RNA sequence: AUCGAGAGA
């Protein structure tokens, strides 16, 4: 039978790096179905923070406006997304926006040339003054009483040296760009991992002996780590199969072709997890799995 | 609201039933319904969504009797409630540990 | 004509690395291969955006109507 | 009360040239939720000597 | 996408006679609702948007008394990308009649185009 | 000066009853400027 | 409205 204690009893996990951007964990003994839904949902369900709504008052920029917001749109913000609420689009704009949904940030950038150039430059931060436009020049405005929420955490760009415009000497951008929370299955530009999949864990059925000359090319067609030689005798065996990505290049050789097979453990599973900025890629699989939790019971909880 | 019973593929006796769920995909689709086949007195549990651009998805599920095809779906969530904190836990657990 | 800000494939923020990928190609005589390895960019769709822009909004921008030339 | 189409209407699709007659049918209407394409299964294809590389098609309405 | 048309205002008019539309506003009492897209000097605004049925230039017709307005006629909205004032090459100093006006279209790729 | 030369790119403002044409040279095409209006634009 | 160039299946 199935249990959830057989699934506890038997269900494991191994983590086997954790950074502030990329995470690598391993899901020992879980199904597909499962695996699956938790890399579905920390790919295009964890809410995020990141601009939707632009205001420009000027851009006299070689960028066309739509792109330029886009472009902002695309920036990853290191703003904690629970900090904020949802917003409700159904209010009218006047007060869709409140103190505690919306953060605003603003862009006023004019190129003039710099009279100081030496003599046959050519570099444009000599040139001219503000001839680049980086994210890091997205101010971040507090507005109400979150100017006392985000006191201690500054609403900056997780990547700061985004290069989001060029100029030349008379032209500016003045923008105000609101951005919210919204989830990766609305748009590609709020999802918080830059990429979150799985793979499962290789396997290398060795089913015939190679010894000798044969085992030197036959560790050789795999990865360096993966496949080894027992010191006892001149064998090959598998030391580390986490270490391998499947690229079938001893199936080409009719020498190892009939003395290995290739294939997984089907309920071993190598997580990935790289965060854009805004969050830990640990926490995304917390909210990850609280997120299919709390849609299992909300659904239970809905009145058939 | 949400969760939907199509009346019209039900059983009389409620032994099976089909279920219209709305917002929802594979993701809680294929969760669901290995859930549900882990029960022993379901006959015949499966998901669909009828069109890709369309947000709704269907669950049929038919049991061997005693019980309800509701009472299997009730019982699918539970337990996937469970796995998700079971899950979590042994997160956490090595997340602190390392 | 821009760096794109995301790589389109996984969405690995490739934006700000433009101009140190033009830096370690012209201070340090590293080949594009190296540059992309040493900048983080790991899977080729990442490589592939850094490696394949053209910038030309540099060509763009020599045609400005609010400067006297 | 001039509504509008449903589900339950029917519609005259056809692909120029009409070499027969079997290039002019009458489907049943199905409203779609994403806009400024006509979807079409794959069995008609052969019927209409129809495709999907930028091939347009007609869709008339009865009225009656 | 980029469309440019000529709003060429002397085309009534021939060989030396009184020009008949000045670009504007006149004292008639025409509605406040069509400055939202059009400046001060019957112009468009540079980047504004605009869509079916809305102004798009404004002049002054003497031969009518009463000033009329030109309309973006496309269903597809475009936003306002330059206004170039062209003045005629003719040795004398006339008004503004000839304004071109260029249009941006975002053709973001949908389902349907072709790669 | 809601209007910019096409050859020298010197701001110049037009009354009625004027010519078309820059003061400081003698071109006869002139580029309207771009004022400070809220364009309100989506992030997509 | 007419005649010229081109494009899609
Ligand atoms: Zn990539
Ligand atoms: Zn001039």
């Amino acid at each position: 039978e199935w249990n959830v204690e057989k699934f506890k009893k038997d269900f494991e996990v191994n983590i086997s790096s954790l950074d502030a951007r990329e995470a690598n964990f391993d899901l020992i003994n879980i199904d597909t179905s499962i695996a699956n839904a938790f890399r579905r949902i920390m790919i295009s369900e964890v809410p995020s923070v990141a601009a939707e709504y632009v205001y420009f008052f000027n851009n006299t920029s070689v960028i066309q406006d739509e792109v330029l917001a886009h472009r902002i749109g695309l920036v990853p913000l290191k703003v904690d997304p629970d900090m904020l609420t949802w917003v409700d689009s159904n209010l009218p704009d006047d007060e869709k926006f409140t103190d505690e949904n919306t953060i605003v940030l603003s862009l006023n950038v004019k190129c003039t040339r710099n009279p100081d150039a030496p003599k046959g430059s050519t570099d444009p931060k000599e040139l001219y003054n503000n001839a680049h436009v980086y994210a890091r020049d997205l101010k971040f405005e507090p507005q109400g009483r979150q100017s006392t929420t985000f006191a201690d955490c500054p609403v900056v760009p997780a990547d700061p040296d985004i290069l989001l415009a060029k100029l030349r000497p008379g032209q500016e951008i003045s923008l105000k760009a609101h951005c919210i929370l919204g989830i990766g299955g609305d748009h590609a530009k709020f999802s918080p991992v830059s990429t979150a999949s799985y793979r499962l864990l290789p396997q290398i059925n060795i089913l015939q002996p190679i010894k000798g000359e044969s085992a030197r090319r036959f560790q050789k067609c795999f990865p360096p780590g993966v496949i080894g030689i027992d010191e006892g005798s001149d064998e090959a065996y598998v030391k580390d199969a986490r270490k391998d990505t499947v690229s079938r290049e001893v199936l080409r050789y009719e020498e190892f072709a009939d003395k290995v097979k290739l294939g997984r453990v089907r309920n071993h599973f190598i997580f990935n997890v790289e965060s854009a900025g805004a969050m830990t890629p640990e926490e995304i699989f917390f909210k990850s799995v609280r997120i299919l939790k709390n849609k299992a019971e909300y659904l239970k909880n809905c009145p058939i | 609201e949400k969760i939907k019973l199509l009346t019209q593929a039900t059983s009389e006796d409620g032994t099976s039933a089909s279920f219209q769920i709305v917002e929802e995909d594979h993701t809680l689709g294929n969760a669901l319904r290995y859930v549900i086949m882990k029960n022993p007195d379901v006959e015949f549990c499966g998901y669909s969504i009828p069109h890709p651009s369309e947000n709704l998805l269907n669950i049929r599920i038919q049991t061997y009797g005693e019980t309800t095809a509701v009472d299997a779906l009730q019982k699918g969530l539970k337990d996937l409630m469970d796995l998700c904190d079971v899950v979590e836990s042994k997160f956490t657990e090595k997340i602190k540990s390392m | 004509m821009i760096v794109p800000v995301r790589c389109f494939s996984c969405g690995k923020v490739v934006g700000d690395k433009w101009e140190s990928y033009l830096n370690l190609l012209q201070e340090d005589e590293l080949d594009e291969g190296t540059a992309l390895s040493r900048l983080g960019l790991k899977r080729y769709c990442c490589r592939r955006m850094i490696l394949t822009h053209v910038d030309l909004i540099e060509k763009f921008l020599r045609y400005n109507p609010l400067e006297k030339r | 009360v001039y509504r509008h189409i449903k589900n339950r209407d029917v519609v005259l699709m056809n692909r120029q040239p009409t070499l027969h007659k079997a290039s002019m049918m009458g489907h049943k209407v199905r409203v779609l939720p994403n806009e400024k394409t006509l979807r079409l299964h794959y069995a008609n294809t052969g019927a209409y000597n129809a495709d999907f590389d930028g091939d347009e098609m007609n869709m008339h309405f009865p009225q009656n | 996408m980029y469309k440019t048309e000529k709003v060429d205002l002397a085309l009534n008019r021939n060989r030396g006679d009184p020009i008949t539309q000045h670009f504007g506003f006149g004292n008639d009492e025409w509605p406040k609702e069509w400055l939202e897209k059009l400046d001060e000097d019957g112009l468009p605004y540079i980047g504004t948007y605009v869509e079916e049925g809305d102004p798009i230039c404004a002049y002054f017709d003497d031969t009518l008394n009463k000033t009329k307005i030109k309309t973006y006629h496309s269903s597809e909205p475009a936003y306002i990308e330059e206004v170039n004032l062209i003045g005629d090459e003719s040795n004398k100093f006339q008004e503004l009649q000839t304004v071109s006006i260029k249009y941006r279209i975002r053709r973001t790729p949908q389902i349907g185009d072709k790669f | 000066l809601k209007y910019i030369c096409a050859e020298c790119s010197s701001k110049l403002s037009l009354s009625r009853t004027d010519a078309v044409r820059c003061k400081d040279c003698g071109h006869r095409i002139l580029l309207k400027a771009r004022t400070k209006r809220l364009v309100q634009f989506e992030a997509r």
